[PDB]
Parts: structure tokens; sequence; C-alpha cells
């Protein structure tokens, strides 16, 4: 309410005290009336302030929300003087915040004062002396184009063409970054005559950092043109961008390749995009081969169905037989993430003849990330070929990966094991795969041990309780006499997940005498894991055994020497309501 | 009289564990636009030829060495075709330095074409990782695999420029603005031996081509503007600043408005990049050489350094204090009184710092008797700024070396002038709650709401790359220091 | 001890496991809680038989969470760390806050020792003082942690047979009773018996040598063979040194260097290791690779150094 008090607080020589007093600029404007903040507060921000860039960043973030505190959407052009000064500041985090706030303010404008206050603001930033103002002018053409008159929007196209032909490459890099966004609000005959010559010039630019941004503009331009003139306008620019001498432009064609396939159409994809895709997979730079290997599944999914399996088997598949044996490890790992996904496209018999040797060659690769990516999609080939064919060709490679050196590869087989065991049947699992799941429980890595206990819960839901009682219950109860204390707790961890699925009778008569026996274990870590397990399997037992066999053990563990055994037993007595 | 500090090739302190070694850091992908046929027989020698078939033999030796070979994919392919280029490149280097009147104007297009097909290329992806968790000083350099041939092309072009019969009026139609821009794109090369030849070649091109000087200075600014504001990653900032340090020493003394805007808007925002420690001895030379040229720029330099003063980066705060003492060594007494209250409010925060390297670097200003000269002529208002910073922290510091330096700094103030005032007891205690006068009015605004020294340096324990290191010490430099280039 | 504090303390461990730092007032209350626990610990701490022994972590939090996936979670697996938890990494604050919070909550299950980087001077040369400035805005959390570091025990004695410490031996110490006579509640000196216990190294030279680290000594095989016989020791486990395999035997299997930071400083490309002692004190080493990095490595304009 006094203006002469807070003018010195916002001009205080401490920098932090100017920062807190300007982050609370909404509460100062709320205390002032909506007419005096136009006449005193906003000219003060216009005239006086210029400071540290942390203050200017906080100032630009506040003024994007002042559209109600200034008097509503018909007085919002008073926020344009201060925001124009922050759009020319050299630091890039404040002039990006100022151009972000300038777009939010522009929607509150009328269509009449857009041509009176916002369009002259864009034309003054676009004709500024320094490049920091011309860069901030590039992000303001799309939010003010489609609401102005035809004579004004003819001037906006001229001022955008001057930014695309700028002297400095910093503005040309920012004009090309907003070329696709600006082209989506133009009419069709003006994209065809004004956007195309300024898109074709930015793709023949001397700086490759400008040329690669014209490739991302080629996706947005081609998707709003009709299919008949894509050959005479867009296609010679895209054909010379795939053959560019800079690898950074060839990387952007390969990274945006599936978006170029949907935007252009299915007919020019057969003619031009398929031979251009072969040259990107056989590229001299390993970064371009890895980018063209990520797209090898999605490119073949969206081909025309009249010629899908003929193009893949004759043009694509000879090129991916050489990316399997590539020298670089990123291209081998990128192909392996998506090579199993083109198994439903080729069919059953083409997968056995042509794709199955490529899968076995990557299940035995020396890189662990190639082996990780090829396991994670093993169900997708399982629905194409049968379980009789999976068990013949790929199952000796899966059993061999169950004892892999890297534990992440061992973990990927365990997560696939309940899906594989359900299809193979219980008579095949007990003979050839049951010893694999029991050998994971005594592994050295703990994350393999805890993934094998959760594997035992998923196995008995698919096979039943009486399969567990005859096969895997006496295997995990003999683990309680292991002289390593890390494996004695695995018996307790197995009982925590098996008790909820094998019911009350198997828990009381087979697993409860084991958790009560090892409550006199010498290691203290086993002794409170007994008390943490009696809390877990407690509700599954009935009230008769909970008061005569569980409660006298939990009372003895509260007299233990160790403080953590004494705590967890006392915690289990209240959860079991035995206090 | 003064030269810029020469940029070191290997800037990593390797005093950690030397028993662990790396695997040579081999480049992965080779190149674009290679040749198919690489057949090359040995042409006859230039010295043994008669004196009239000299330039056509020299053209055919320069029509050779434009076929590019492969050192990356198959490192031992075409060893007899690679050695005839290596012996041919070594023949043309030895031919151009000793003999006289060997360059005709029909040699100028071929020597530029031989340079432009061998070196002008798209640099391969950076093998060093990027991110906030990576120290930019500990980036291991990756040597160029074609350096058995690329070194002798740089060596040939440098002796071509420095020949006494070089005519810059003939060569200015082939060395044009497209040649310079393609040469400036190679300064991001990760090979430090490649950046050393480009620094010497660009120094000769700027020295002899007066029509390219305004273009070279503009394209260097575009490299720094992208580096400061967009990417924050460039391997040759220290090499370009060593070139610019020789340009500043040759500026005309009524300094132009183009050069003053280069100091304020390019050189001063280079202090805020995270990798300032890579190029700081070259950047601090260019700033000081401006103030030796025109001392009127001392005020916007110091208030620009205090604007970019680092607060979450203590090795950069020591580098700011090191550069600020070099500015204060050459400051005029009239410029000192215009800037000393923003200057000594920052030094009050640096003396009272918990960081022992920041505190001991600012307390070493009192050993500089020229800075203590200007303090004694301004002690009426430079002492009430520094006296609370030294007296509130005389005994409260964990390091006991700073206990000595604060007492050493406090006794130089009492012997300077007997300002033995004891009004620190009220002007702190009254302003305990004078900031609480403004706090209750801060709450009063909510009352009307509506409508809602081996251990003293950071070493690297990375394993060394002993093949790369001894290759960096075997590389003799092109020139030890860059001489000044006078403005026309 | 009191029950409403442990449910607050269990929330901090769960919050810290998501790589989320604690507040400045929570670090101050934590470091004073750990100060009462560590001030009644001897200079040589007695640890029971089943324990997992770890080396330098050096702020690599995502490789510390990988370490708990090889050896097990913290109350279930007894751990013993050998200093160097706060430096040479991006997440030094979240690494040392979790390891101290496990010590307050599980004081019989964790034993944290002092390394050379838990001093005031070494932690300001490298990037832990700047990390508390970047993450908290001032230098109070640095003052809370480095005053806690004075109370950390120097050495540890597992079952009376295995001697665990950060650096190595010293010419001023020849008996475990001489480590008990030291005063450890101070900043790490530049020379003396306490300095060489966190700075020394083994080598193959014999006798006392000049430690190139600038602080410390180097001891040969004839010293560790003499130190083991005079105290009844079978092994002097250590760390402090980068080893490529993760662990390394030296001096006719009298000392072993354990390093638990895989891909040290995200440059080195080394493996890590932890030493597991079972109930009858037989050692076994589990090597592991770095954790896979998951997230959005996009171009994020770093906040500048002059914003505070
Ligand atoms: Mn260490
Ligand atoms: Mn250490």
């Amino acid at each position: 309410y006094p203006i002469a008090v807070l003018i010195d607080e916002l001009r205080n020589e401490d920098v932090q005290l100017r920062l807190n007093s300007i982050k609370k600029l909404s509460t100062i404007a709320l205390a002032l009336g909506v007419e005096r903040t136009r006449s005193e507060l906003l000219p003060f921000l216009t005239d006086t302030i210029y400071d540290e860039d942390e203050v200017l960043l906080a100032l630009a973030e506040q003024l994007g929300t002042f559209t109600t505190l200034v008097g509503g959407p018909e007085y919002v052009h008073c926020l344009l003087p201060p925001l124009e000064s922050l759009a020319t500041v050299e630091e890039t985090v404040v002039r990006d915040k100022a151009v972000e706030s300038l777009r939010a303010i522009s929607h509150e404008h009328s269509p009449s004062d857009l041509e009176a206050h916002f369009v002259p603001l864009v034309k003054r930033l676009a004709g500024g002396d320094w490049f920091t103002s011309r860069t901030s002018a590039c992000g303001l053409f799309s939010v003010c184009y489609p609401r102005v008159s035809s004579a004004v929007k003819a001037e906006l196209r001229q001022y955008f063409r001057n930014l695309c032909s700028d002297d400095t490459p910093m503005v040309r890099r920012a004009a090309a970054s907003k070329l696709g966004e600006f082209a989506k609000v133009l009419e069709l005959d003006n994209v065809k005559s004004e956007i195309i010559p300024m898109f074709s010039n930015l793709a023949s630019d001397e700086q490759d950092s400008v040329r690669l941004l014209a490739v991302e503009a080629c996706v947005n331009i081609a998707q709003l043109l009709p299919q008949e003139d894509l050959e005479a306008l867009v296609m010679p620019t895209l054909r010379q961008a795939a053959e560019d001498k800079s690898w950074r432009v060839r990387y952007m064609v390969a990274d945006k390749f599936t978006e170029l396939q949907k935007a252009v159409g299915p007919e020019i994809t057969k003619t031009d995009l398929v031979p251009a895709f072969q040259n990107l997979m056989k590229d001299c730079e390993a970064e371009v081969r890895a980018a063209a290997s990520h797209k090898v599944k999605e490119f073949c999914e969206n081909l025309s169905a009249d010629c899908r399996e003929n193009v893949i088997m004759s043009q694509i598949l000879p090129c991916i037989k050489e990316l399997v044996s590539d020298a670089n490890q990123h291209v081998k790992s990128a192909l392996a993430s998506v090579i199993m996904g083109l198994s439903p496209i080729l069919g059953k018999d083409n997968t056995i003849e042509h794709l199955l040797p490529l899968f076995l060659a990557q299940l035995k690769d020396e890189c662990p990330e190639v082996r990780l990516n090829i396991i994670s999609n093993l169900d997708c080939v399982n629905e194409v070929i049968g379980i009789r064919q999976l068990s013949q060709s790929l199952l000796p490679a899966i059993v061999e990966l169950a004892e892999d050196a890297k534990w992440r590869v061992r973990l990927a087989i365990i997560e696939y094991m309940p899906l594989l065991a359900g299809q193979l049947g219980v008579e095949f699992f007990d003979e050839k795969l049951n010893s694999l799941c029991m050998a994971w429980l005594v592994d050295h890595v703990y994350a393999i041990r805890e993934a094998a206990t959760s594997n035992l819960k998923k196995l008995v839901e698919k096979f039943g309780k009486e399969w567990a009682h005859a096969t895997i219950i006496p295997k995990v109860l003999a683990m309680s006499g292991d002289p390593n204390y890390l494996h004695r707790m695995t018996t307790l961890f197995c009982i925590n997940v098996l008790s909820e699925v094998c019911g009350q009778d198997i828990t009381t008569k087979h697993m409860l005498p084991t958790v009560l026996r090892m409550a006199g274990d010498p290691v203290a870590n086993v002794r409170f894991n007994v008390a943490k397990s009696l809390q877990k399997i407690g509700p599954i037992l009935d009230n008769s055994t909970l008061q005569s066999e569980v409660k006298p053990i939990l009372e003895k563990l509260t007299q233990d020497q160790d403080v953590d055994v004494k705590y967890f037993a006392q915690e289990a007595l209240t959860v079991l309501s035995l206090a | 009289n003064s030269t810029p500090p020469p940029t070191q090739l290997s800037k990593i302190k390797y005093s950690g564990g030397p028993q662990i070694v790396k695997k040579e850091r081999r480049q992965s992908s080779s190149r674009f636009n290679l040749s198919k046929n690489r057949e090359l027989q040995k042409l006859p020698a230039l010295k043994d030829s008669p004196t009239q078939e000299r330039e056509e033999l020299f053209i055919q030796k320069l029509r050779q060495c434009c076929v590019l070979f492969d050192f990356v994919s198959d490192p031992l392919s075409d060893l007899k075709f690679k050695e005839v280029k290596r012996a041919g490149l070594n023949e043309m280097v030895e031919y151009i330095t000793h003999s006289r009147d060997v360059v005709t104007e029909a040699i100028y297009p071929e020597a530029v074409t031989m340079f432009s097909v061998n070196l002008f290329r798209t640099l391969p992806p950076s093998s060093n990782p990027t991110g906030a968790e990576f120290d930019p000083k500990e980036d291991e350099p990756t040597l160029e695999a074609a350096w058995p041939h690329l070194q002798l092309v740089y060596e040939f072009f440098l002796r071509f420029l420095e020949s006494p019969d070089f005519q810059p009026n003939i060569a200015k139609k082939y060395i044009d603005q497209k040649f310079v821009l393609a040469l400036l794109d190679l300064f991001d090369s990760e090979d430090p031996r490649e950046r050393d030849f480009l620094k010497t070649i660009l120094h000769r091109i700027y020295g002899k081509f007066l029509g390219l000087r305004a273009y070279i200075r503009r394209q260097i600014n575009h490299i720094f503007y992208r580096f400061i504001y967009e990417t924050e990653h460039h391997n040759g900032i220290a090499e370009l600043l060593e070139i610019l340090g020789s340009i500043i020493n040759g500026f005309a003394l009524p300094l132009k408005e183009e050069h003053k805007m280069f100091l304020i808007r390019v050189l001063l925002p280079l202090h805020k990049v995270k990798s300032l420690s890579v190029y700081h001895p070259q950047l601090a030379y260019c700033v000081v050489q401006f103030l030796e040229k025109e001392s009127s720029l001392t005020e916007p330099v110091i208030v620009g350094l205090l604007k970019f003063w680092p607060k979450t980066h203590s090795p950069k705060e020591v580098m700011f204090l090191n550069e600020l003492e070099e500015i204060l060594d050459v400051i005029e007494p009239s410029e000192f009184s215009k800037v000393m209250e923003p200057l000594f409010r920052q030094l009050a925060k640096c003396v009272s710092s918990p960081h022992f390297q920041v505190a001991e670097r600012a307390l070493y200003y009192w050993n500089n008797e020229y800075i203590m000269s200007l303090i004694s002529d301004n002690a009426a208002r430079v002492l009430p700024i520094m006296f609370p910073a030294l007296y509130r922290n005389s005994k409260s510091h964990w390091n006991k070396t700073i206990h000595g330096l604060i007492y050493n700094a406090l006794k130089l103030f009492m012997e300077m002038n007997q300002k033995l005032f004891d009004d620190c007891t009220q002007q702190y205690k009254a302003e305990k709650q004078k900031g609480r006068f403004r706090m209750k009015e801060r709450e009063e605004m909510w009352q009307k709401i509506e409508e809602l020294k081996v251990l003293l340096r950071r070493k690297s324990e990375l394993p060394q790359d002993v093949y790369t290191i001894k290759a960096l010490e075997a590389h003799k430099r092109a020139e030890e220091f860059l001489t000044a280039s006078q403005e026309a | 001890d009191e029950k409403v504090f442990t449910k607050e303390l269990d929330q901090w461990i769960e919050q810290l496991n998501e790589c989320k730092q604690l507040s400045e007032s929570q670090v101050k209350s934590l470091c004073e809680k750990a100060k009462e626990i560590l001030t009644k610990e001897s200079n040589v701490q007695e640890v029971r038989c089943p324990v997992t022994v770890c080396g330098d972590v050096h702020g690599q939090f995502h490789d510390l969470m990988e370490l708990f996936r090889i050896g097990g979670k913290s109350p279930d697996t007894n751990y013993l760390f050998m200093g160097d938890y706060v430096d040479r990494g991006y997440y030094s604050v979240e690494t040392v806050t979790l390891l101290v919070a496990l010590k307050v909550r599980y004081r019989e299950r964790i034993t944290i020792l002092r390394g050379n980087h838990e001093s005031r001077q070494i932690t300001q040369v490298y990037g832990f003082y700047d990390e508390c400035l970047r993450k908290y805005g001032n230098a109070n959390v640095w003052k809370y942690f480095t005053d806690l570091f004075d109370y950390l025990p120097l050495t540890a004695l597992v079952d009376g047979q295995i001697f665990c410490l950060h650096g190595g031996l010293s010419p001023s110490i020849d008996t475990l009773d001489h480590i008990r006579a030291l005063d450890r509640l101070q900043e790490v000196p530049h020379e003396g018996p306490m300095c060489d216990l966190l700075w020394s190294d083994p080598d193959d030279r014999g006798g006392w040598g000049i430690s190139p680290r600038g602080a410390g000594y180097t001891f040969g095989q004839d010293i560790s063979e003499t130190f083991n016989h005079a105290n009844g020791l079978t092994l002097v486990s250590r760390a402090h040194q980068l080893v490529m395999e993760g662990y390394n035997w030296c001096h006719d299997r009298n000392v072993v260097t354990i390093f638990s930071a895989p891909n040290y400083c995200y440059r080195c490309g080394n493996q890590a290791a932890i030493m597991e002692l079972d109930d009858t004190l037989k050692y076994s080493f589990l090597q592991f690779d770095p954790a896979p990095r998951r997230g959005e490595p996009h171009v994020t304009r770093r906040t500048p150094d002059y914003f505070l």
C-alpha cells in the first residue's frame, strides 16, 4: 500500500532479499488494487529493474500469471513492455522463460490488439540488433499467426523468412527449430510456396547443426501436404539429407525414419524409403547404424500388406544378417531389442528357417546387453512357432543361460520361467527344469535368491499345492541346515511366500515346525527373521496353534540379548494380538 | 613484449596410481566419402628432376596424397600404398623449406585442394561422456588414427604459409571465407596435436590475409556464442583464446566499439561455463590485455566478474580470486575508488568463507603491497567493510592456518590508521531487529489479501593411457608463442 | 530406542532409498543421534562373525543400491564399511545420509569406519562441500556431517582374527592396544599415527617407504607379516586403493584390498567386490558390475554457478 517502502526492498543491496521479495510479487499485486498495479507497479518493473539473472528469471516466471491481477484479458497488453526487456537478456534461461510467458499472455489477447500490441512486439524482436532478441522472436510466430488478418499475416511470413536467412547461425538454428510448428498454422497454398523454399534453403545450409534441424521439420511439412506433390517438393530434399556428408544429419534421418514413413505414405516408401533404409543400416558411422537398428521392427510393421513379406525377405533381412555380426556393441544391442518383434510378420516357417539362427547367434553373444534384450521378448516368438518348436531349438540355449556369468542375464531367465513352465507341462518341468529352479535358491547374488522365491510362488499357482508338497517343500526345508546364515534366511523367505498359497494344512504341519526350530539359531539375523516370519504366516494358522506354539516362542525372543531380536519379537506380538 | 600462455596438450594431473593402464582409446568409425581405387606408385624425386619439369612434377605429387586411406577399420591395409603417400608428403615438406622460387600460381589451387580433401571432414562422435557428474578436466583425449598422414599435411601447409615467396594476393582467391569456416570447425577435434597445428595455421592466416580479419573475428564469436549459451562443450576454447590474445595486443589504441563489445558480451560471459578451468589461463590473459590497452574498461570488467561470481563451485571461486588480483595489480587509483565498494563486499564474503582454499586466497591479497597501497588511501570506507568480516571470524574457523592469516590481516589495519572503533556491539544488535522491522511489514502485506601442498589440489585417480601420453610428449609444437598482429 | 522415533527413522531410510535427500533440520537431528552412538565406540570396534565387508563407495549411490542387491538388505545382512563414502560421485549427500541413518537404526548391524575423505580438508578439495552447497543452499549440512566424522571409529576387529581399517599400518603403531590409546575425536592430522591409519598403502618394496599420496607411508610384506604375528591376526582387510578386479590379495595373502565402487568416478571401468565372512569366518568375494542407468539423458540446461 505504500509505494515508497517496497521500492527500496526490491532495490535492497542483498541479492537474496531481492529474490524472496520478488517471488512474492503476486501477494504485492493482490494487496494493491488492479488499477494501481498498472500505473505504479508495472512501470516500476519496466523502468527500474535490471539485476542478477536469478532475479530476472524469477521476474519472468511471475509475469506469465499476471493476466488476472492486471485487470483481466482486456488490459493484458500492459505486461508486454517488461516481458520484451526480458526476452532480450543474454542469459538463455531467462529469455526462454520470457518467451514462454509471452505465449501464455498471447492467448488472452483480443484478435484486435494482437495486431496492435503483440505483432509490433514480434517485429521489434525480429529486427533487433543482437541475436538474443532475434532468437526469442522465433518462438512467437505460431501463437499469433492464425488470429490476425490476411495483410498482417502476410507480414509475419516475411519476418519469418528474414530469420531463416539470418547472418548468424544462432538465429538460423532457432528459425529451423520452429519451422515445422510455424508451418502447421499456415494455409496449404502458402506452405507450398513460402515454407518449401525456406525449408529447402535451411537443408542446404553450411552449418550441419542447422541442416539436421531441417530434417525434423521435414516430418511436419510432409504430413500436411497431399501425396501428389510430395515427390516434387519434399522428396529431393529428403533424398539428399540421407546422403549428407555429416553423420549428424544422417543420424537425424535414421532417428526420424518411422515418422517419415507414416507422413510420406505407403507408395513412396516402397520406391525411395526402402533403398534409403538399406544405406542407413550399412552406414560408415556406428551411431547411424545403431539408430537405424532401433527402427527395424516398426519400419517393417507399417509396410504395405500386399508386399510386406516380399520386401522384408529380399531387402531388409540380408541387411539385418550383417548387423548381428557387427563389430560395435551398441548396434548389436539395439537390433536385439527389436529383432524378435518381426517374428509374427514373417510367419511360422520363415521364423524357423531365417530368424531362428539369428536368435541363437545372439543368445550366445559376448555382450551381456545383447543377451538381455533377446531374452525379454521370448514370448513373442513363442506365439508364432509352437511350444514343440521352442523346446527343440531354443530351450538348450535357455537352460545354458540359467548359469550365466552376469547375474542380470540369470535374472531374465527366472522372470521367464513361470511362463515357460506353464506351457511345457508339469511332467516336463519335473524332469528337466526342476533342478534349475532349486539351484537358484542357493545363488551367491541376493537378487537372484529373492527372485527365485517369488518364482516359487508363481510356479505353485500353475501346478497346485500337492505338487509343491511332493517336490519343492522338502527341497526348501533341507536348506535350513546350511552353515551359511544367508541361506538359512532363504528358508524363511521361501516360507513367507509359500504359506499364502499352500494353505493352512501344509503351513501348519510342514513349514511351521521349521520356523519354530530355528528360533534358537546362533546368528541374531536369523532370530528376528523368525519373528518377522511368524508375523507373516501368523494369520494363516488357526488360533489354537497361534496361542500354544507361536506365542511361547515370541515370548522367549523378547528375552533375547540382541536389541533387534527384542524389537521385532515385540512388534510381532502386537500385530498377532498376543500381548 | 608479452605473449599469451601456451596451451598444454595434456591437461590432467596424473599423480595417482600408475600401475593401471588403459587400452589405447582406439577410434571406432573411420570416415565418410573415401575413395575406391588407391593405387599409387612412386613418382620420381623433385630434387633429382631437371629444372623445367619442376612444377608439373610438384602438381603430380600434389595430385597424389588426395586419396584418403583407412587407418581405423583395418589398420594394416595397403601398407605399400600408405608409405608412398607418407614418403611423398615428407618429400614435399623438405622441398618447400630449402629451395627458392618453387611456388607458381598454378601450385596455389593444388595445395589448397590437398588440404581440403585430407583434413576438412566431419569430426567423429565424442568418446568422452557428457553430463553434470563428469569433471571436464578429466576427459581423456582421443588421438586421430590417421596422424601418420595428417601430421605431414599440417606440416606441409604451415611451411607453405611461412615460405618467403608466398603471395597472399594470389592465395586469397583460394583461401576464402569457405576455407576459413571449414577450418574453424576442426577446432572441436579431440586430438590435442591437431588443435595445436590449427592454432598456428589460423594465426598465420589472420596475419597475412587482411580481407579475412573481420570474418575470422566474427566466426570465432559465433563459436563462443554457441559454446556459452547452447552446448557448453567445445574442445578448443583454450586454443582460440590463445589466438585472440595475440589479436588484442595489436589493437589500435583508440579502441573500436566492435572490440569493446567483444570484451563485455563474449569474454566476460565465458567465465560462467562449467569448464572454465580448462581455458582459464588463456581467458585471464585476454581480459588483462584489454585493461592494459584501455584502463577505462576496468569498471565494467570488475562489475561483470562480480555478477558471474560462482556460489556452488569452489574451484571456480579460487580462479576468480586469482584473476581479480591480476586486474587489481594494473588498476589505476581513480578506477579503484569507483568500484571498491562492490569489490570489497565480495572480499568480505570470501575472507569469512568456510572453504579454506577460498579464504586463504582472498587473505593473500594483504601480502600484495600495491593493493594495500590503495586500501590505505581509501581506509575511511574500505575498513568498515572488511573489519566485521575479519573480527567476527578471528577464532571461529576449523583450519588454524586461517587463524594466522586473519590475525596477520587485522594487525595491518591497525598499523595503517588507528581506527580502534568498538561500535560493532550496537550496529549488529540494532540490525538484529531492524530486519525485523521489515519482517512485520512483510506480514502486513498479507493483511489486505483479496480475490483468491600435494593434498591441496584435486587429483585424478583414473588409469593412465601411457601410449596416448608419450605420444603427446613426443609431439613438438608448431610455435611456442603467438606473436602480436597489428590492426590495420 | 523410543518407538515414535524409529517409525520416523524408518521413513527416512525408505525416503533415502529413492535417492531423495533429507531436509536440513533432519540431517541435524540425525547427526546428533549418531553422535551419541559413535561416542561410546572404541577406536578398534569389535564386530561379530557373520558380516559383509565393503570398501570405498565414494558417493556412487546407484552402485550402493546395487551393492545391496548382491549382499542383501541392511537389517538382514550385517555390513561393515571402510570409509570414503562422501566424494568422487554425484550423490555424495544421499550416500552418507543413508549409511549414517542405517547406523542409528541398526547399530548392531552396521559398522561404519573412518576413511581419509572423512576429514574437513580433503572433503573441501574435492566435491562434497560444493555438493552440500548445491543441494542445500548453505554450508550447514557440511558442518553437521564433518563434525559427525570426528566420532567415527578408526579400525575394526572381526572375531579377533580379521583386522579391518581404511588405509594401512604405521611405524608408530605396532599393537592393537596402541590404537586404543589414540585420541580420535579430532580432524585427521597431516602426520602421526592416526593419519597413517587412513592413508597408508601396501607395496612390494619392503620396509617403510615414502607414501606418494603425500600423507601416509608404504609398508612391505615383512611389516604385515610382523604385524599379524604380534597381535594374533590372520588377515588385515583394507581398501583405499583402486583395484580393477574389485579385490586384490597382497603380501603372501596377509592383506586384501577391497574396492566397492564399480566404474570409479564413472570413468575407470573397473569391477567392485565385497567380502562375505560366514559364521565360521571363511571369506568369499562377490564381484559386481555397475547398475544400469535408467531415466531421460536429454539436453538439460544446467543451472549456472552464480545462481544462489
Ligand atoms: Mn577412496
Ligand atoms: Mn581413501
